[PDB]
């Protein structure tokens, strides 16, 4: 698709090129007892920390 | 501009002995035509690079099975002895 994928250095070390990411939100809501949470989807807490 | 050099200073050329295409000296043909499975006479692009993909790319490439040219560059006549 033409974009960029590698890149060599001039320190000598090859790098992948992967595009800027953001993390997945879920929100569980109840609306009876007026309480939410969040859910970081497919990602692990020390991600988030 | 740009100096050549100094010019040539022989005032008289070489005698060239000319044959033509069939002469019987220059007619020796072996085909070695285009193969695009080995990717004969294939330009890379010119400013990136790929792995591991196959790409449909539209540019200036031979035709497969060309025949082509055949030019033979010989040796100038020169005494036995
Ligand atoms: C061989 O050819 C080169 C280029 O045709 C000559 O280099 C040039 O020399 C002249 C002086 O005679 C300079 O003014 C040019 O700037 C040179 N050009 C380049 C590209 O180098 C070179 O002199 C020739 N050598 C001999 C022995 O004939
Ligand atoms: C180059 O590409 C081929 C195919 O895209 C990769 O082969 C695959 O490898 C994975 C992991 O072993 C397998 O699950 C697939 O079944 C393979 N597909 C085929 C068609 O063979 C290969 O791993 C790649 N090589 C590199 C170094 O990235
Ligand atoms: C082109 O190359 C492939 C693989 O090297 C070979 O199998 C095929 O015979 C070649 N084509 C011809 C016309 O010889």
């Amino acid at each position: 698709f033409d974009n960029l994928i590698g890149y060599y250095s001039d320190d000598g070390n090859y790098y992948c090129v992967r595009p800027c990411v953001s993390v997945p939100l879920s929100v569980v809501y109840d609306k009876t007892t007026n309480s939410h949470a969040t859910i970081f989807g497919s990602v692990a807490c020390e991600h988030i920390t | 501009d740009v100096d050549s050099g100094p010019p040539s200073s022989a005032t008289s050329c070489k005698e060239a002995d000319m044959r033509n295409s069939s002469s019987e000296f220059f007619n020796k043909q072996w085909p070695m035509p285009i193969n695009a499975s080995k990717a004969d006479g294939i330009i890379y692009p010119t400013g990136k690079s790929y792995s591991n993909i196959s790409l449909t790319l539209q540019g200036l490439f031979p035709k497969h099975g060309d025949l082509g040219e055949q030019y033979i560059y010989s040796v100038g006549h020169s005494d036995s002895n």
